[PDB]
RNA sequence: AAGUGUUUAAGGGCGCAUGGUGGAUGCCUUGGCACUGGGAGCCGAUGAAGGACGUAGGAGGCUGCGAUAAGCCUCGGGG
RNA sequence: GGUGAAAAGUACCCCGGGAGGGGAGUGAAAGAGUACCUGAAACCGUGCGCUUACAAUCCGUCAGAGCCCUCGAUCG
RNA sequence: GAGUGAGAAUGCAGGCAUGAGUAGCGAUUAGGCAAGUGAGAACCUUGCCCGCCGAAAGACCAAGGGUUCCUGGGCCAGGC
RNA sequence: CAGACCACGGGAUUGAUAGACCAGACCUGGAAGCCUAGUAAUAGGUGCAGGGAACUGGCACUAACCGGCCGAAAACUUA
């Protein structure tokens, strides 16, 4: 048994705490119900995360025969990636600094069949 | 045409009621409109109070319906076409459905819709 | 309201802090000699 | 007004954990002969079609 | 009827396995600093030092060059 | 400042508009993929074993039952 | 033979937490509907409505920036 | 009429919960048209007329949907 497939998706323009925001309520849920949930979610988020859950099931299909009717969301990291950092004006010259956030996504889906 | 009891529609006052007036002859024109949730729900009153004008349309009520509506033809074919169609509906003549979210700002979007039975 | 003490213009700028002008007096040639050692890319306005 | 201290890690995330989402609820629809998952609040415009179906 | 009695984690804490951000540590340089022995120590109206412009068949820089414009003529080296 | 000895810089297939990723290849190494030698500290995640929702702690120390992992012959 | 041992000099260089996923997203006018491009559209294109300036929030020049001017292509980076 | 969000209260086809329609109470003042007197503004009959949102009673005409998730017992001693 254990058998797995990974999906990574590097250099991704979402905050890694507005990504795991939305991971929270997939996590540990099988792919049907992931691809179901994260489409009517009103955060602007869950695109790139349906996108990397479809890409992980696919390639767990094309690769190694799985049946996608018994496909589990095993692992999520949603880690935290570069952070561009630029400078914005305000009242009275002083700079302050915006932080461009990003993010990592990694995605690990195996068989669980019941 | 209770009042909205609260902050309006749109901006500032004297906006609503242009608001609703547009929305209204959008509807009348097109048979369908999709606009935002609370659009419709104030629309609604709006649109079947000019219906009920229509429809006891004889005469005095097309000044009724034109001191709100400005399209003639708008105004012409809601007095024509829609007439008595609902001469046997005591009411309850635009159908409102709500739909999935746009992007951007998540504003619930409504649809709102003539029964046609 | 203040004009921000910039008020751009080219013929003041050249008539102020121009290559003719650098050249006329001596600290004037003093200071383009010394840029021109240093290596600046514009010596004068 | 300012923070005059740093906040603790635990202090942070106990309050960090709050700020979530509530996954909303799904519904059963058969369109064009297949199953699929819409809210309760979408059902009856998914079966006069207004709802698009990615 | 009285008494005893483990059983929950919205989240945090502790130690470990896995990882991202991060660019220090370790190993090197086409570079930089200080001196040894020599050459030569002024360049110019027969237009100096330094710059604008242009030059390869091609969008910009470095360098050479000056409408003869990454080159022209003569004389030696190597191939 | 430094990919790698040599670009030999992943043909081709799949998700998608790409970014990027998974197989299939080169390279000894891809825990070397033009974000590239070695890759620490603070920060951020995930999982694992204990802990806490009657409790007023410069946030440690000395005692100390239970739980968890392991070396020997149920105890030391 | 040391540029040889940092925990501080409101010490300097590079990265990251707290404040917080809070404020703010920069006036005195206000957007709405239909169709279309586009995978992705309230903010892009066409049509119909409502609102503002109209001694201008209109047009032409002086100073100033110098190709932002027009056509085809692109949405990493910049539009709060 | 409960309320920043939350939460509270009523309903959900076995229903008047809300929107619409009818009627009532109430507010406003004599509506558009016709005709009449006046060259004229203007007034008079159609007219307690026309218009209106919160208050009230009927009316399923429209929306509460062929709809989704949590959610119930170690054990032992004495009387
Ligand atoms: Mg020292
Ligand atoms: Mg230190
Ligand atoms: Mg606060
Ligand atoms: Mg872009």
């Amino acid at each position: 048994e254990f058998p797995s497939a990974t999906a990574k998706a590097r250099y991704v323009r979402v905050s890694a705490t507005k990504a795991r925001r939305v991971i929270d309520l997939v996590r540990g849920k099988s792919v049907e119900e992931a691809l179901d949930i994260l489409r009517w979610a009103p955060q602007a988020a869950s695109e790139p995360v349906a996108k990397v859950i479809a890409s992980a099931a696919a390639n767990a299909q094309n690769n190694e025969g799985l049946d996608p009717s018994t496909l589990v969301v095993a692992t999520v990291y949603a880690d935290e990636g570069p952070t561009a950092k630029r400078i914005r004006p305000r009242a009275q010259g002083r700079a302050f600094r915006i932080r461009k956030r990003t993010s990592h996504i990694t995605v690990i889906v195996e068989s669980r069949p019941p | 045409p209770k009042p909205t009891k609260g902050p309006r529609l749109g901006g500032s006052s004297s906006h609503q009621s242009a608001l609703l007036a547009n929305l209204a002859t959008s509807l009348f024109e097109h048979g369908r409109i999709k606009t935002t949730e609370p659009k419709a729900r104030a629309l609604r009153p709006y649109a079947e109070k000019l219906i009920t004008h229509a429809k006891k349309g004889a005469l005095h009520n097309r000044r009724e319906v034109m001191k709100k509506i400005r399209d003639k033809d708008v105004v012409h074919t809601l007095f024509a076409e829609i007439g008595p169609f609902y001469a046997d509906r005591n009411g309850g003549y635009t159908r409102i459905i709500k739909v999935e979210n746009r992007k951007g700002d998540n504003a619930p979007m409504a649809v709102i819709e003539l029964v046609r039975e | 309201k203040g004009k921000r003490t910039f008020q751009p213009n080219n013929r003041r700028r050249a008539r102020v802090h121009g290559f003719r002008l650098r050249m006329r007096t001596r600290a004037g040639r003093a200071i383009v000699a010394n840029r021109r050692s240093k290596g600046r890319r514009a010596l004068t306005a | 007004a300012v923070p005059k201290r740093r906040m603790s890690r635990a202090n942070t995330r106990s309050r960090r954990a709050q700020w979530k989402a509530e996954a909303p609820g799904l519904v059963t629809v058969s369109v064009a002969g297949q199953q699929r998952k819409v809210p309760r609040r979408l059902l009856k415009a998914a079966r006069l079609g207004l709802v698009d179906l990615d």
